[PDB]
RNA sequence: AACGUGUCGCGAUGGAUGACUUGGCUUCCUAUUUCGUUGAAGAACGCAGCAAAGUGCGAUAAGUGGUAUCAAUUGCAGA
RNA sequence: GGCCAGCGAUCCUUUGCGUAUGAACAAAUCAUACCAGAGGUGUCAGAAUAAUUACCACAGGGAUAACUGGCUUAUCCUUCGAUGU
RNA sequence: AGUAGCUGGUUCACAUCGAAGUUUCCCUCAGGAUAGCUGGUGCUUGAAAAAGUAUUGUGCGGUAAAGCUUUAAAUGUGCAACUUGCCAAAGCAAGGUAUUAAGGCACCAAGUGGGCCUUCUUCGGUAAGCGGAGCAGGCGAUGCGGAAUGAACCGCUUAGGGAUAUGUGGCGUCAAAACUUAUGGGCUCACGAACAAUGGAUGACGCUCAAGCCCAAUUAGUGCCCAUUAUUCCUUUGGUAAGGGCGAGAAAGUGUAGCCCUUCCGAUGUAGAUGUGGCGUGGAGGUAAGGACGAAGCUGAUGGCGUGAGCCUCAGAUGGACCAGCCUCUAGUGCAGAUCU
RNA sequence: GCGUGAGCGAAAGUUUGAAAAGCACUUUGGAAAGAGAGUGACAUAGACCUGAAGUCGUGACAAUAAUGGAAGUACCUCCAUUUCGCCAAAACCAGCCUCUACUGAGCAAGAACGAGGUCAUGGUUUUGGCGGAAAUGGGGUGCCCCCACCCGUCUUGAAACACGGACCAAGGAGUCAAACAGACGCGCAAGGGAGAAGAUAUCAGUACUUCUCUCGUACUGAAAGGGAGAUUGUGGUGUGCACACUUGCCCAACAC
């Protein structure tokens, strides 16, 4: 289970970046790199995470359906708390940050816009 | 607001060049600075402690995080505003270029671009 | 600017975290240390503790001892009642000198393979402290056991041998080797 | 491994833990066992208390071949006899036999409570095992 | 040289532990005898009632 | 045996003016004179000086040995896990990664290398041809110059099979019929990425058993029983089973007045007597 | 010897141990696996070398000794001249067929 | 003022450090493996076109001969 | 036993006492063992021990003399990796 | 590499606690062993067998004083709150149907085993900064404030700081405070202000209806000053302490950059013990990453972070090619001191 | 190299550079050398990688027992951050603090009103000042006032007229083995474990196993020897978690 595997991976893992004593995950699922159970997405039985694709926002989303199958695991979907409605359609407490990340996302998309057209 | 803001020196570094200024406990019955006596250089203690909600920020007001590459720069994505990069001091003039005009774009901090 | 005479002494020695290595003891205090604060029972919070001690305070019991020390239990239980589990916080082992047991239903971190094919050769079930907190989420007549560990060899060598009460174990790789006549020994008893 | 030796931990203490004073020699008593009944008397007779001395008759070349008796228990037969083979063991019927030669045990002490019967093989037998054996329906036979 | 001093500070650093309660070590031996072995014949007696209660709740039990 | 040493050396005692450390004798020479044998001195003795016999190997119980085999492999079986250690296993099929027997029948290595990709394990097997490099500090010059990263095992239903395998760089190559907990677990983290070949795969518990029936091979070994039935606590907590049982400004008190009312609810009523 | 500690019987006061004073006497099993091979390929190296040929010659089984042992039926080394004539075979040809002989 | 003190910038003296390492140490192995009155090991003295040392060699003297190999040796010269 | 002090390990010897061992077997002898006393360690919780060194030596000691100041009227506080009578 | 009960040295930080110089024994007296003291680990359960204290009740005592070797203190000190013998016999016997405060037990182990001073009591000594004890407290191991100065006197004992208020000690200057206060009393002319010889010591000056002494005081017949102390506030750390909770965060958690918040108590410390998701070094298994757009190294009014060991960044108008992070493994791993090399 | 000798016995990295391209030529000098020039990507790469400390020279600068602590301030800051927010001041609320009765004029005596103080107290802004610079912080240097006995050391006692101590760099000291023990982690558990060795597959590793052996489950006696259940089950009793039931059973554990 994800309580035994987070036991696991808790002290040392790919993800896991202790840099200065901070710990931060390079966890791609991970929605605010925060080394925790509860957002160990890549852990999780059901994850969902809201990056960019390209000006878009993105919603990878990891019901636990699939289960062990990496290559189908996960599960993209293009797209503001609908986005939030998205995710906690698979992850109810991740839905709250879910929300305040695919806002964040939003902002940096309208942030870098002006900052790539600024940079000509 | 720091407790102390000086080091705590080793004792007598300043007359022997080859004493570092980094602190050593202090030993001998008869050290004056182990003894405490009131005139004598401090010694570090818990007391010394900093006020642990403004431990660690640096006045920029953010915690610094090690960077090394850009995909370092989405790990502080969401917690910009807690967290800034400060980017290692051996990534090149080149990929630095590649981190700054990213960090850039993300809103993250960066202490040395 | 305190006397602070006799403080210090009064200060207790206790594991506040388990030092075992062993995930699923980490997982069985997980839920232990959870049941234990979120439940008002006293079981929860002795098999919370007893979960936290050393391997060597937690002394495994023979499945001879429980079903000795259960059926005395379970003899006086009014018709209807059906018997209590018998958890432990340590390994259960077989015993050969107690070759048939009743059908117990036994709740332990470990057993050895012999004590669980015993246990379920009575059908008695060999269940785990997950399954107790699902079945007994307090210890709802749960029956809390010990194994020994007086008999235990390192406590024959406690204290002096040479000392008059004593009868302590000397630490001797030769067994003739301090053997004494009996005229020069220490006296065996002595009244405290 | 070196990490973990409070060698490591006393570097800068000067004194690696053995005092400042009373300071940490070499041989402050003698090498081993020295002064076992000198100085170090009250040390061998508090713990060592039968150290010293001679106790009874020499046995020159002992072979512990010879002397080998390894015993089993009436309590224990059960480590022996297959459970399978055990299963059913009416006194009045038929038996498990247990060569105890095969097993590595040579005496047969009667300790507790037999109830299940078996054909113990033995090169000896307690007082209270044969009877025991016996009572309960069971019975050694002597081999060698 | 034989000073007595700081020994009562010592000592009552953990106390004058008082003395054993009178209902542990009570072991007779070396107790006069005849009395002596006349109890464990009384003693021996309470057993074989304590045992022969006990067996009596139990087939009271039985109902 | 004998550096630090070699020498001739005594101490020139004391009434000297020079620390009683045995002195190098003769003349001649820079040595001369030259403390000697000391851990403290050039030339001289190291402090311990370091043995032959040191306890340079290890017993392990074979169970522990076999414990962690099996665990290693459990551990391999669970994508987050082998995910965790390193591997790249995003475009893998499924984990874990059993693949078709005839795998080994290949000759040429890009017959295999075409299988990597197929399976998507060319991802961790770029990982790692990536991942080589000069190893950092002395070992460079201790033929360990070249340290790169683990990448997939595959591992083969018998020793027939490798031979296209072989080379192909960043793809360590296993034998069921010996797993090596050393490869099984590198850095001695659980969770690598394993490719079993259907045959090694399917033999998997005619090696190590079941929880019910042995090893035919590791004699009485069996799976070890789980101590949690249940392994995941947290769902336990939030059962429903386990949810029923759960259990469900002034300083001065004399001198300020609301402190003192409240305190002292007749105060009021008290001072309106003082009133006179 | 200061507490309950086992009088210690470390029979080590001679110089086994090598030093710049001592060729030490000492024996290090470092070479354990390489011999291991050793005579592992020395064996094959020898079966191949004779191939019909048995690796082994064939024994005798004989009691063991003692009482702690004479439960136990171990390899003998080579039958007697009685067991060789009531077989039918001839002692001095026995071992030249791979049979071993003991007098 | 001067000297002297101190900070900083340069520079000298010094040779740490770091990187390097055709060396050491340790382990293991292999074999058709074990010197000499048929003069051994050691020591001496010598031999190159310029050669002191080291190496190689022994008045056939940095080599003669056999074999393979090839187009060099290389400071200069020289074939 | 004569109140209360009047006495002593291990090893060994020795004496007693009631079977045990001398291990291929057996008896006798011898020896050993168990067991209980005795022989003694008075440095009395128990090595078996003469001087000398100004020819001397080492490790230390101001834990300790002379000396050197102090105190007192001898102490041992400073100093024995040296404070010149 | 003889041995050394002796001498000298023994290298990061921080946090948690923290001694002993005494008992018995030893050819022991510069050393051991032993016990005590101390740490760690627990265990066991929670007014269990709590108490350096009284009260009450009940014993004990023969020192001071007394007395002429006897009565007798005070301080103390103990304590308490059916079956089977005896009898002549079944009745007796025996075993059975005030304040405060978490108690006890085990294990392992260190240092220590030169103590010193003082209080009071003594003993020896002509006396001593003398030898010896009893008691308790101290120094040792401990500052801080005060006595001008002082190891142990006085007060107070100690995390980093601020306010407040004090303690001992002061309030003429030095020196904070009576800008030399009193609308207080006496006394005093020359000295006066707790524990023979380098010139010179109420601490210095100086003071004299005192700036001295005794007494009392506090604005006057209508106080002030100064502590590492107290109180309070902020912060830290510890608690094997008490609870609550689970624009960014909300981790079921010993320990981290601590899951969050709340409240409370503690904090010194030599020898010593222990802790530390404590620091740091060479190497290894991993992972992750960096480097000719410049690695290591080195330089640094480069700042930043951390109580700290230290880390990080900046800058080299340094270098020229390697290498930091993280978890695991390892060690020839950390140096102002050895008349060290 | 040393020693009559037996014997002792170093230091030394040619690690310039990719290559010698190893500075021709001019110029001064008797020369060594210097100034140019040249090579090379670099010659502060020049016969030499790096290039520390300490030491020294020099320039500039601040300055006037040492060091040191505390706190400021003066000046400087190739530093940081912030602002285009920083310094202030006032207010409000809260907190906090300070500033009759009896008696025969006194106390051993109680509040009230009023006012003040304060953010190094909390919350509420307001208002101004400053804004290539300002601003806060750090750093540096000096000063001021104040505090402050050289450290290590053994020792009751060290600033000692006690020992060791000129500077710096590199090195330097609880290690390895083994036998026990306790504790802690792990594995299995009335068993545990192997060792030597073998057999195999592929690499001194991993995987595998026979047979044994070993510690343990039984102890005791000098020894011959003997060798432990109770009256389908805790030997009893006392005290004893948890649970059960309104006392039972008591685990462990101690005691008897
Ligand atoms: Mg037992
Ligand atoms: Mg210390
Ligand atoms: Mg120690
Ligand atoms: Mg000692
Ligand atoms: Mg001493
Ligand atoms: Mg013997
Ligand atoms: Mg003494
Ligand atoms: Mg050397
Ligand atoms: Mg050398
Ligand atoms: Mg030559
Ligand atoms: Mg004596
Ligand atoms: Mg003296
Ligand atoms: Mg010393
Ligand atoms: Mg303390
Ligand atoms: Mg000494
Ligand atoms: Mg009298
Ligand atoms: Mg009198
Ligand atoms: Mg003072
Ligand atoms: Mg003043
Ligand atoms: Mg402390
Ligand atoms: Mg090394
Ligand atoms: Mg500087
Ligand atoms: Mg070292
Ligand atoms: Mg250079
Ligand atoms: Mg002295
Ligand atoms: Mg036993």
């Amino acid at each position: 289970s994800t309580d035994l595997q987070w036991l696991l991976v808790r002290q040392n893992s790919k993800f896991l970046q202790k840099r200065n004593g901070i710990r931060l995950s390079s966890d791609p699922f991970n929605n605010n790199a925060n080394w925790t159970k509860r957002h160990a997405g890549f852990l999780n039985t059901k994850a969902a995470v809201v990056k960019t694709k390209g000006d878009r926002i993105l919603v990878t989303t990891k019901d636990g359906k699939a289960g062990n199958k990496p290559k189908s695991m996960y599960k993209k979907a293009v797209m503001a708390s609908v986005v939030s409605k998205a995710v906690a359609a698979v992850r109810p407490d991740l839905a709250s940050i879910a929300s305040r990340r695919a806002r964040k996302m939003a902002s940096t998309l309208e942030h870098m816009k002006k900052v790539r057209a600024a940079r000509k | 607001v720091k407790k102390r803001t000086k080091r705590f020196t080793r004792h007598k570094c300043e007359l022997f060049p080859q004493l570092s200024s980094s602190w050593r406990k202090p030993r001998g019955e008869d050290s004056p600075v182990r003894r405490r006596y009131k005139g004598q250089k401090a010694m570090p203690n818990k007391g010394y402690g900093s006020d642990r909600k403004t431990k660690y920020i640096t006045p920029s007001g953010f915690k610094n995080f090690p960077i090394h590459n850009v995909q370092d720069l989405y790990m502080l994505l969401m917690q910009n505003r807690k967290y800034a990069g400060v980017i290692s001091h051996t990534v090149g003039a080149k990929s630095r270029k590649a981190i700054v005009r990213k960090a850039h774009e993300l809103d993250v901090r960066l202490i040395n671009g | 600017g305190v006397d602070l005479t006799g403080v210090q002494k009064k200060k207790r020695v206790v594991r506040h975290h388990t030092y075992s290595t062993n995930p699923y003891i980490k997982l069985l205090i997980k839920l232990y240390k959870f049941l234990a604060q979120r439940t008002n029972s006293a079981f929860n919070k002795l098999v919370h503790q007893r979960l936290l001690k050393s391997r060597s305070n937690r002394a495994p019991i023979s499945l001879s001892r429980i079903a000795v020390c259960m059926k005395r239990k379970s003899v006086w239980l009014e018709k209807g009642k059906k018997a209590p589990i018998a958890v432990i916080v340590g390994d259960v082992l077989d015993d050969v000198r107690m070759a048939r047991i009743p059908a117990l239903r036994v709740c332990a971190l470990r057993f050895s393979k012999s004590a669980r094919e015993r246990i379920t050769g009575a059908g008695g079930e060999c269940l785990t402290f997950d399954q107790l907190a699902m079945v007994a989420p307090t210890g709802k007549n749960t029956f809390l056991l010990r194994g020994r560990k007086s008999g235990r060899e390192s406590v024959k060598h406690f204290g002096a041998a040479g000392v008059p009460g004593s009868h302590a174990k000397p630490f001797t790789s030769n067994r003739g080797k301090e053997r004494q006549r009996s005229s020069a020994r220490r006296r065996a008893f002595r009244h405290k | 491994p070196t990490r973990f030796k409070k060698t490591r931990h006393q570097r800068g203490s000067t004194f690696c833990g053995y005092g400042r004073v009373g300071k940490h020699r070499k041989h402050p008593s003698g090498r081993g066992n020295a002064g076992g009944q000198h100085h170090h008397r009250i040390n061998f007779d508090k713990y060592h208390p039968g150290y010293f001395g001679k106790c009874g008759m020499n046995h020159y070349h002992l072979k512990k071949n010879p002397l080998w008796k390894p015993t089993i228990n009436l309590n224990n037969l059960a480590k022996l006899i297959a459970k399978d083979e055990a299963l059913k063991a009416k006194k009045g019927e038929t038996l498990p036999v247990v060569d105890l030669l095969a097993n590595g045990y040579s005496k047969l002490l009667g300790n507790g409570h037999l109830q299940t019967p078996c054909i113990v093989k033995a090169r000896w037998v307690s007082k209270l095992a044969d009877k025991k054996i016996r009572k309960a329906g069971g019975a050694v036979v002597l081999q060698a | 040289n034989h000073t007595n001093h700081n020994q009562s500070r010592k000592n009552h650093r953990n106390g004058i532990k008082r003395a054993l309660p009178m209902y542990l070590h009570n072991s007779k031996r070396g107790s006069w005898l005849p009395a002596l072995i006349n109890a464990r014949r009384v003693r021996k007696n309470n057993q074989k009632a304590a045992v022969k209660a006990r067996r009596e709740r139990l087939a009271a039990h039985k109902a | 045996r004998l550096s630090g040493m070699n020498h001739s050396a005594e101490s020139w005692g004391t009434g000297r003016a020079v620390a009683r450390i045995p002195r190098i004798g003769g003349g001649g020479t820079s040595t001369s004179g030259a403390g000697a044998f000391g851990n403290m001195c050039r030339g001289g003795r190291m402090f311990a000086p370091t043995k032959i016999f040191r306890r340079w190997h290890r017993k392990i119980n074979l169970h522990q040995k076999r414990f962690a085999v099996v665990s290693a492999l459990a551990a391999s079986s669970v994508p987050a896990l082998v995910m965790s250690r390193g591997h790249k296993i995003e475009n893998v099929a499924e984990v874990p990664l059993v693949v078709e027997d005839a795998v080994q029948g290949y000759e040429k290595t890009k017959e295999a290398m075409a299988f990597l990709k197929a399976i998507g394990a060319v991802d961790d097997v770029n990982r790692v041809n990536d991942s080589r490099e000069i190893r950092a500090g002395r070992g460079k010059m201790r033929n360990r110059r070249y340290v790169a990263r683990r990448g997939p095992m595959l591992v083969m239903p018998d020793n027939k099979g490798t031979r296209a395998f072989r080379n192909i760089f960043g793809l360590d190559l296993a034998n069921v019929n010996a797993l090596n907990l050393l490869h099984l677990a590198p850095g001695g983290h659980v969770g690598r990425f394993v490719v079993w070949t259907k045959g090694a795969f399917e033999k998997l518990d005619s090696i190590f058993g079941t929880f019910t029936k042995a090893s035919a091979v590791k004699k009485g070994f069996m799976l070890p029983a789980p101590m949690l039935t249940n392994t995941d606590v947290t769902r336990i907590m939030q059962s429903e089973e386990v949810r029923r049982v759960l259990k469900p400004q002034p300083t001065n008190g004399f001198r300020n007045r609301r402190l003192r009312l409240r305190l002292n609810p007749f105060q009021k009523k008290e001072s309106a007597m003082v009133k006179g | 010897p200061k507490g309950k500690n086992a009088i210690p019987h470390v029979h080590q006061r001679k110089h086994w141990n090598p030093c710049s004073s001592q060729k030490g006497n000492v024996k290090v099993f470092l070479n354990q696996p390489a011999q291991k091979l050793r005579r592992r390929r020395l064996r094959l190296l020898k079966a191949k070398k004779t191939f019909p040929r048995p690796l082994k010659a064939l024994r005798p089984q004989v009691n063991c000794p003692t009482v702690r042992h004479n439960m136990k039926k171990r390899l003998g080394r080579g039958f007697t001249v009685e067991e060789l004539k009531a077989a039918g075979i001839n002692p001095r040809f026995a071992p030249t067929i791979g049979i071993r002989v003991d007098r």
